This record gives C-alpha cells, structure tokens and sequence, in this order.
RNA sequence: CCGCACCUCGGAGAGGUA
C-alpha cells in the first residue's frame, strides 16, 4: 500500500481545503499531466483513484470516433463492437490496462496542481462569501479584453467576468477602468466557475 | 507562499525546481571507468557509493 | 506470423475477431502509434 | 455449459475431466482455476458458455455478477458487466441478468458479458417496462399467510400460537423480541417450514448475518431454499454488502409481482455493523449509536410492505434484549417505536423448557381485522382475556394443556364455546 | 545431523565437541556459531545435513524454517526456502517442511534447502492432494472429551465440576471467563494435564503470549506437551507473528485429520497486541478499540470447528474482565456473543479460598444433548434445578461435599436416585 | 494535521609545436 499518498490524503485534508473528492480529482489529474508528458507521442491518458488503500493504475485511453483524425488517440467502433456497439460518439472510456509507472520527481508537478485547485477553492470560497454578502453595485478592474468577453477585479482573491452581449455595443473597455455592474448567476465554466455579470 | 514548504516537510515526496547541472562526458573523448574517488566535508552523512 | 499480413489489414478488421485479446490489442494501438505499422 | 452447473460439480469430475483434457496437473489447483481452464478449452473449440448471478454496481459504473452459492461475495470469477451494457438496458443493481458470457480474454480478469438473455427470471422485454418499488402504493396485510399446517405435527405447535397470538400476512412487518437463549433458531426454522410448506410460491430468503458457522452449516442443510450466510469471520463491511445485496434482489423480484420472504435475525447485528463503518461525525448519542447509524435499518426494516398491484416483502427479523449490553436496548428501545409487530419472549419461561415461551399478553398485530375474520377475532379476544389474569407460567401451561386436547385450532375454538 | 538435535544439547557438550574436531575457540562464541561452525566442518568432510522446521513465507514470496522451541522467532540461522520450492511443491505458512539442506557459500546467511523429504510429518504425496481447512464441511461438536481422570484424586475435582457444569467436545469453542486473581493458571494446568493423561491422540497447543517469564519457564517444565510463548518483553508485532505461525500449524494439522486442542490464555492481550500494530484508520470505537482490530482474533476464535471428513479444532479461551480498563470489558462483551460456551469463576468464592471457584450458576454449554446421554442430561438439569435456589458459596460448598463422599460422579449419580 | 473513553562563455604567467 501507498502509505505516502494515504497519509497525506488523510491529514492534509478535513481543513475545509480538501473536502476528500476534490483532493483526488486533483491528484489523479497531476498523475494524468505526468504520464502524458512522460511519454512523447501519446497523449490523452488518464488514471482513476478513489479508495486509501486501493493504489492507483494508468489506464491509456483513446477517443472513439469513426475518422482517422488524431491517431495517436483514436480507436475505432469495431472496438465498441464487444459492447454490441453500446458506446455513443462522444464518450471514451474502454481500454485494456498497462504497466504503471510511479516516480518521487512526478511529484513536483502534483504539487503544483494540488495548490492550483486549493487557489480555486479558496476562489470559490470567496465567491460564497460574496453570495453572502451580496446586493450591492461593485466596481471592477479588467484584467485583459478577449473575444466577446471582459474581466473583473476585487483584490480578495476574487474575480468577475461581464459578457459583452449584455454591455454597450459602443463601449469598449481597457484595463485599467473601473466597471460598474451586478452579478446575477454563476454558470459553471471548466476548470472552476465564474461568476457572470450582466449590465442589460 | 510559506505553506507550501510546510507541505513539502511533512511528506518525503520530493518538489523543488530541479536543473539539470551532472556532469557529462565531452565529445570525441571516451574510455573505461577505471577509479572513483568520493571526498566528502566533514560533518556531512555519507551516502551509498561513498 | 509475419507482420506484414496484419499490417495488410485495418486495426477495424483485426478487432472484429474474437481471437485477438484486449492486451493484444492495447499492443497493436501502442505500435500503431508510433506510426511504423497497422496504418490501414 | 452454464457456470452454476459447471459450479455445483464436485472436484472429483472437475479433475478427471481435466485429466482428460489433458491440461496441468488439476490436484493442487483451486476449483475456480480448473473451471476457468476448462472454459478456456471449450470456448477455444467455439461453443457459446452461459451464467448468470445477481447484478452489483460498483460506484465507478462496471458491474460484477455475484454466485448465489458464495453468498453474493466478491470473487475471482464474478462476471465483468460493462457500464455500456447497463446503461443499454438500464440495469440496476439487484437485477438478476443470466445470459451468453464469455472468457476473460488476454489482459482480462473476469467473465464478460456478451448477450443478455434472462433479467429477474423473466425476459428483458418484460424487465424494460416496470414500475419501480417506490411508486408501488403501500397498503396493509390483505392475504392471509396462515403459518398453521393443519397436518398435525408437533412442530406445528409453534405455529398455532404464533397465529392465534400475532397472524402474519404477504408484507409483513414484524419483530421478534427475544433474549438471548430464548429458542429463536428452533422458532426461526419452523416459521420457514411452514412458509414453505403452506405457501410453495413465497421465495423463502434466509439471510444469516454475523452467526455461527455450525449454526449456519446447520441451517443450510435443514431448510429447503436458498441461504445466504455471512458468519462473524467476515468484517462489518462485507455483512453491510451481502445485507444490500439481499435487499435489492427482494426489491426486484417483488417489481415482478412476487412474494419474498426475509428472515434476517441479525437487525441488532446489522445496527452494529452501520454503527461501525459509518464515519465518524463527532456527534454520538446514548448507548454508542452514531446519530446517522439508524438509519440505514431503520428504511431496511420499513421497506417491508404490502403491494396491491402485486407481490409482497414480508421480513420477520428476531430482537435481542438484555443482552448486558445498553447499545442493544437503545437500539431496542428506537426500533420499538417503528414496526407494527413484537413478538416478545420470556427467559423465565425458556428456562423451564417451556416452549413456545411467547408473552402472549404484549403480543398482537395492527390492524388484525384484515387477516382474520369477525368470529376468529373475537375468539381470539375471549382467549386474551380468558389469559390475562392467569401467570405467564400458567398461561403457557394452560395453553399447551387446552392444545393437548386436539389436533387443530378450530376443534378447540369449537369446544371452548 | 538433525538441527533440532544440536540445538537441544547443551552448550558443554557443543564446545567440547567443537574442540574435538579441532576448530578456534567457541568458548567465546555463540552456540549459534558454534553450531554454524561444526556444520561447516562436517560437511567439509562429505557427510550430507539434514534439517526441518515450520515454513514462515515472508512478503516478498520466500520463507524460512523456524524452530519451535524459540517460538518461531526470527534468526539469522535457519534453513531458506527459496519461492521456486514454493511454487514447486505448493508449500504455504505452516507446513513442516525436512529435508536435505546444505551450508550457505560465499555471501549468503541462511541454509538452502535442496529436497523436501517429509511434509506435515507424512507422505508428500497425501500433502499435495488434500482437501483444503475452507472447504470442509463444518458442523456441531459430537465426540465427548471427558475431561475425568477416574483415579480418585483430589485434582479430579475440577475436572468433575467442569464436567457436571460445562461438558467440552471436539471442536468446541468455549470461554473461561474470570476476574484477575481467581486462579486460571492453575485451572488452565489442570486442564492440560487431563487432556494429555486421558486424550493422549489429541494435540495439545499453550499459547501464553504477553505474560511473566517465571510463568513461562513454570509451564514449560510442568505440563507434557508444547508450551509456545511469547513474553511482554517482545513486541506486538512478535505476537501477532507467533499466534499467525500457531494458527497456520492448527490449521494445517487439522487438515491433515488431527485433532487440535489450542488453550488460549491471551485472547485479550491479542487483541491489544492487533489493535496496536494495526495502522490509523481515523475512526476509533467505545473503549479505544479500532473497527479492524477485533477481525483478526474474532477470526482466531470463530477457526474452532468439528470437521466431518476428519480431525476438529478445539479452542477454549480465557477471558478477562473486572481488569479496571472499560477496553477489556468492550472486549469481552462483543467476544460473548460469538462463542457457545462460558465459565465463569466467583471472586466472592475465591476469597474464602475454597478452590476451585467455579460459578456453576453461569456455567452452561449449549447443545449439551450432542455431548451427553439422555439420562446424563437428566440427571444434570435435575442437579441444576436442586443447586440453583441456593446461592453460589453454598452452591459450591454442597458440590464439594457431595463429590468428596465418592471417586466417580456415577456413584454420586446412583446414590441420588 | 487541535484534546479518547456508553444513565431513563573571463584576465595574467610557464612550457611546447609549425
């Protein structure tokens, strides 16, 4: 058994940082970055713990598709035949399991990600505590200007987003200004929510 | 951010920006090992090869 | 035997037999990969 | 070439059919092993193999099908049931899927699944189109289930005074409240007699959880259905595994309109094992009993309930008390308020080898009328208050000397009057 | 050359054998090293050496052959058993394992073992075709084991009261429970004693682990058989290694259709010892006892059984209670409900020094008809019936006179009538 | 990682090669 990583998913955790899914959300996604940049040409491979005492396998998956477009992670539906054709376009998950490979210098890049997603739930902390405190017009600083859509700033370890459908369509803004607008919902984007703000 | 050196303390699992700096043989030169020798200051816990 | 007779045939064919295994097959996608054989 | 049948086979055939197969040396190898090879052999020819066993989803989405002769345990030839497969047919877990399977091929470890043929005994076209345990509408006992074989047996004594003091009908919910060497494996293994053999279509299910092996080795070999034990050499988890799996088969076989029976005597046992693999919350209330540990028994013991539409879930579970214990009256005490039935017994009467040691007088069922007509209801009334001045020594003794005088209940109903 | 042999002889008579053969002087070195030495020197001169020993399969896959005078304590010489044996002969924890054995070359420390000659004490050939400890059919005990010497003795007296309050059989599981100071020692040698006076075939087995020197040494120089030990001043992981090796030998001589008799006087300090070395869960229980730490002596204890195709496993344990530590006393409370058989001792007639202070009231074996005759039966439940109004002194005082009239208990039997 | 215990990638010098 993997003492090392159960002791750490055990103390580590219980301190509202951790909430013991999210901890190893983030750990078998460090161990998943790891072995992609192990390897050279084979990308997009994933890993699956959810147990103390159970260690941890690498299962290399590919993407079910009917083309031929990134071979290196392409499988084809006559794989899927075993499952009676079962397997929908747009979902993969099926592959036989290969040799695991574990390293002290892997960990470099889990701590990385492990305080990532501790940065992110301290963002969504924040964001419950803004909940909390809400009903008010705020002012906010951009950050940069994307493609239809803008940032927000209040430094306590927050930030905002406006889509730009909802705002003037003359305005333009730059970074630097301050931005009046009322957050409304927070829809829930990749990698961690943002809460959307909408002038309209 | 002083948390993340207590993490690194609690468990053995090595995390620190590592550069690549071992010492490597020049081109055209070759050879067979034929001695090593292993000084160490005093104070400092050996290791194995020493 | 030899692997141009599988290399004849697509990954698609191969996997549509029940003799060829899941760790066969994980093989023949890992040397597929680097793009040396089972090309189609 | 089904997998129970290729399972009940003793090792002798096994091996000589190994033999002659002419495979390693089957002596020193386990039956699993040399079932698994000759699979192997026998699918290498081309012919089609077959299983079945209960579906268990695990929480990462595949499936295993669990033997019934292991007691639904994990082992190293459950059968691999793909998360495509059920989300396919919409499988739930309970759901008992016999169909084509094949061997684990190269990288594999256990049976695949490859064509669907029988679900809860039934065919799939059926089990798609059913309506859920949940949304069947509970009512009271309706049909009568008289434990009372009328052959004459005095075995069958337990069972009149089990019906003249507490009738139990299809989804019956009752508890037998007993000390400790009160007599409830003899009571137990009677009521499961006359079930089966007063009522044949009733699946009989005795799960045994935390028990002796003796007692569970005795149990199997006396009682004729299925037994799935669970003897005290296995942690809290895997009682609270074989308890779930248990459950969810009974729910989906009663989905099909049928009438299981459960007759699980390990309540307080399964109080403790809740009690002890649920996480610490820090709140623990009196007698050690986490605040959320009851739970889980206590919907266990209320799924019981009668279905008009079709079938039924009866569970008589036995109760233990004056255990020395304080968690045991706790949990007593909490499982008191919840049934419609106690079935309580005296340790005084059990110990001068008076049988059956029932407390009459603390007997009796709700809503009795729905079971027994206006005339058994009140001759069952003039019994009770005939009973109630008299001791519970001379009740038992008058009891067993009124029914020395007959073969049935009814000759004595009509002599009394 | 047996190693058993040279291990048994004293240390005089090694260094005088050693100065024989003409070597260094092994007045200053180690019997262990002498032994090593005289090995080497014999097998200089071309004679072959021969050695035995219990296996102990380490992790990693090999084992090794310890002795059991050490109790199979961890030693840099013994005899290695490389896992290619192991995977050739199917060799698993606890099979005696003689053989041929050669002296270690240059860089290695153990003794390589070359061909086994003899497994379990028998034929290799009737221990590689064998029914596993897993899969025989368990049931209730069913031969008597009279613990009654028949001599007129005045120790026979415990026997007798054992006898006439709890009757043991093969494969039972019983429970000696009593508070400290009440004298188990002595009613656990008395015990010993009958069994190897009266039951010579059966294979008697004292595991004193967690206890006094003195005691030890005191046990092993008083009863006739095998005093395996393990002393406080050992850790608990010792423990646990000596109860694995004890319980993988009764395992494996049962197998091999013995009959096993394990008197335990460490159940508690077991389960100390388990719930010591076993690893943080996060969650602890009433008493500071871990959810894993009672599966592995519960495991221990529910290993007794009767076998049908042959031998049986016989396990009677001593409790503790009234210790001062609630642990203890969750102990035994939870170790109550598995067993079938409880023997309780009086400290109230313990004081008055009327030995031995057996509480007959509390006493009891269940299915006691499967052990004795009819009329026996009879005859105890009318001695029960006459004993039970009086108290417990009083109880044992009447006993005492009443067994004192006669040498047997049919003369006590014949004279009541 | 905060507290053990069950009642309703440079400069100088020396030597050498053509």
């Amino acid at each position: 058994m993997n003492k090392e990583i159960l002791a750490v998913v055990e103390a580590v955790s219980n301190e509202k940082a951790l909430p013991r899914e999210k901890i190893f959300e983030a750990l078998e996604s460090a161990l998943a970055t790891a072995t992609k940049k192990k390897y050279e040409q084979e990308i997009d491979v994933r890993v699956q713990i959810d147990r103390k005492s159970g260690d941890f396998d690498t299962f290399r998956r590919w993407l079910v598709v009917d083309e031929v477009t990134q071979p290196t992670k392409e499988i084809t539906l006559e794989a899927a035949r075993y499952e009676d054709e079962s397997l929908n376009l747009g979902d993969y998950v099926e592959d036989q399991i290969e040799s695991v490979t574990f390293d002290r210098i892997t960990t470099q890049t889990a701590k990385q990600v492990i305080v990532q997603k501790v940065r992110e739930a301290e963002r969504a902390m924040v964001v419950d505590q803004f909940r909390e405190h809400e009903g008010e017009i705020i002012t906010g600083v951009v950050k940069k200007v994307n493609r239809d859509n803008i940032s927000l700033d209040l430094g306590n370890n927050a930030e905002a987003v406006i889509l730009r459908e909802d705002m003037l369509p003359r305005e333009n803004f730059r970074p630097g200004d301050r931005v009046r607008g009322v957050l409304y919902s927070v829809r829930p984007e990749a990698r961690g929510a943002q809460l959307f703000v909408t002038r309209s | 951010t002083p948390e993340e050196k207590l993490l690194r303390a609690i468990f053995g699992e090595k995390a620190s920006d590592v550069k690549d700096s071992s010492l490597r043989v020049p081109n055209g030169v070759s050879g067979t090992v034929i001695d090593v020798q292993v000084f160490t200051r005093d104070g400092v816990e050996k290791d194995k090869r020493a | 035997h030899y692997i141009g007779d599988l290399v004849q045939r697509t990954e698609v064919e191969l996997l549509k037999t029940p003799n060829l295994g899941k760790k066969s097959l994980t093989e023949i996608k890992d040397v597929l990969a680097s793009r040396g054989l089972s090309l189609g | 070439m089904n997998l129970t049948e290729l399972k009940n086979t003793p090792v002798s055939e096994l091996i000589t059919l190994g033999e002659n197969m002419g495979l390693e040396n089957l002596a020193r190898m386990r039956k699993q092993d040399i079932i698994f090879a000759i699979l192997k052999q026998h699918a290498k020819s081309g012919e089609d193999i077959f299983g079945d066993g209960v579906l268990e989803i695990l929480q990462d989405g595949f499936g295993f099908l669990r033997s019934a002769d292991s007691s639904y345990l994990a082992g190293p030839d459950d059968i691999y049931v793909s998360p495509s497969q059920i989300r396919r047919f919409n499988l739930r877990t309970g759901d008992t899927i016999s169909g084509k399977i094949r061997p684990p091929k190269e990288g594999e470890r256990y049976f695949a699944l490859l064509k669907v043929n029988e679900v809860n005994f039934d065919k799939p076209e059926n089990a798609r189109n059913k309506i859920l345990f949940e949304n069947l509408t509970p009512l009271h006992a309706n049909s009568r289930l008289r434990m009372e074989r009328g052959n004459g047996s005095t075995e069958d004594l337990t069972a009149r005074v089990l019906d003249l003091a507490s009738p139990i009908g299809r989804g019956q919910r009752g508890l037998i409240v007993a000390p400790p060497k009160a007599g409830k494996t003899m009571l137990l293994q009677n009521i499961a007699q006359s079930i089966a053999y007063n009522h044949p279509d009733c699946v009989l299910m005795v799960l045994l959880i935390d028990e002796r092996p003796e007692e569970v080795t005795e149990m199997q070999r006396l009682v004729k259905g299925e037994v799935v034990a669970s003897t005290f050499d296995e942690p809290a988890s895997r009682h609270v595994q074989v308890a779930e799996m248990v459950i969810e088969k009974a729910k989906r076989l009663v989905e099909h309109k049928k009438d299981v029976i459960i007759l699980l005597d390990s309540i307080t046992r399964l109080a403790r094992a809740y009690n002890t693999v649920v996480p610490a919350s820090g709140k623990v209330l009196t007698g050690g009993v986490d605040a959320n540990a009851l739970h889980r028994p206590k919907r266990f013991f209320g799924a019981a309930r009668n279905v008009e539409e079709g079938g039924s879930l009866t569970i008589i579970a036995t109760a233990l008390i004056d255990t020395g214990s304080k968690m045991d009256e706790v949990i007593y005490e909490e499982f008191k308020g919840t049934g419609n039935m106690e079935l309580h017994l005296s340790r005084k009467i059990a110990e001068k080898r008076v049988f059956p040691a029932i407390d009459y007088n603390r007997s009796g069922t709700r809503k009795e009328e729905l079971l027994t007509t206006q005339e058994e209801l009140q001759k069952m009334w003039i019994l009770r208050k005939i009973i109630h001045p008299m001791g519970e020594i001379d009740a038992m003794e008058f009891l067993i000397n009124k029914l020395a005088m007959t073969k049935t209940n009814d000759d004595f109903f009509e002599m009394m009057k």
